[PDB]
RNA sequence: AAAAAAAAAAAAAAAAAAAAAA
RNA sequence: GUGUAACCCCAUUCGU
């Protein structure tokens, strides 16, 4: 009669409650428990091994490779921007557009 | 207590109160400009202007 | 409180059986109202027939 | 390559050959609406939708009146409309019920942004 | 999953569009 | 060094 022991000791369902910032710091914020300070933790843990992950890939990089995607674009202070692609208007339809427009 | 005067008080800080949290938010992971450009071209984040 | 009489609670899983089974099954209904459409889709890609070989 | 192209603009002879409309921004708003009727009202609720595109062969039409259903089932002249997107746009039940959903959306979403 | 870009809408949301991790 | 610049340089005054 394991369980029988186990419901009678449930009967009661009041859980234990939380407690709250003292007021005389009520200013500073909310009084963080441990699930909220998990949230914070388990968020620095992932760009920092992430970080990790994108530093160990700088050291085998060879500066000789070649891709032709570069020969179109140029890195701007080391960042690979795709750069918009351009329109290329012609002077018949340029004035064709300002005719539609008035 | 009853029979002189003294009554109870209960001090503010100790009593249980709702918390009412709300959902927080955190920053998006800055990546260093040299690190961009040392990263192979693979590996190299590529946006839109 | 629905524990407490045996027939009322036999009569309450009863109501919920017959909640259960509607989603396996189709209840029959007459033609109370006239024919207005079928008040959901109708699929035309299933094919629930019964294979007979 | 040719007699391809002239048999798929029609439905065929299977269905009396049908012809595929043009498509225009009314009937697309008229599609857009059609594919969304889950959420019209909250008391009814439908299967699911055959594809998940717009169908290729498709008309428009409006039902005959009937001499029979004068009073069983008839909308009178004035509540008529050209299209399902404004028939939408006159009944209040739906106006109303559309509304009190959005208006919540929104709040609940101020309270993640914030 | 996620950092972006291009449109509309409401007092932010919504459709498409690329890259990166997996 | 992403966790919700001095130093120096020119010019001014003072003065064992």
């Amino acid at each position: 009669m394991a369980a029988a022991f186990r419901k009678a000791a449930k009967s009661r369902q009041r859980e234990h409650r939380e407690r709250s910032q003292p007021g005389f710091r009520k200013h500073l914020g909310l009084l963080e428990k441990k699930k909220d300070y998990k949230l914070r933790a388990d968020d620095y843990r992932k760009k920092q091994e992430y970080l990790k992950a994108l530093r160990k890939k700088a050291l085998e990089k060879n500066p000789d490779e070649f891709y032709y995607k570069m020969t179109r674009v140029k890195l701007q202070d080391g960042v690979h921007i795709i750069k918009e692609t351009k329109e290329e208007v012609t002077p018949e339809q340029l004035k064709l557009m300002r005719t539609q427009d008035v | 207590r009853l029979a002189h005067g003294v009554r109870l008080k209960a001090n503010k800080d100790s009593l249980y109160k709702p918390i009412l949290r709300q959902k927080k938010h955190f920053n998006s992971l800055h990546i260093p400009k040299a690190l961009q450009k040392a990263l192979p071209f693979k590996n190299k984040p590529k946006t839109q202007a | 409180k629905i524990d407490r009489n045996p027939r009322v609670k036999h009569r309450e899983k009863f109501r919920r059986a017959k909640i259960r089974r509607r989603g396996q099954v189709r209840e029959v209904r007459k033609e109370e109202q006239r024919y207005s459409g079928e008040l959901s889709g109708i699929r035309a890609g299933v094919k629930k027939s019964i294979k007979l070989k | 390559k040719k007699r391809r192209k002239e048999r798929q603009k029609t439905a065929g002879d299977g269905w009396f050959g049908m012809k595929a409309p043009e498509m225009t921004n009314e009937l697309k708003n008229d599609l857009k609406a059609l594919k969304m009727r889950a959420s019209m009202d909250p008391k009814r609720f439908y299967k699911k939708n055959d594809r998940d595109g717009f169908p290729k062969y498709f008309q428009i039409g409006t039902i005959v009146d009937n001499p029979a259903d004068f009073y069983h089932s008839r909308i009178p002249k004035k509540q008529r409309k050209r299209t399902i997107v404004e028939e939408l746009l006159a009944d209040s039940e739906f106006r109303r019920y559309n509304r009190r959903k959005y208006s919540e959306i929104m709040a609940e979403k101020a309270a993640n942004a914030a």
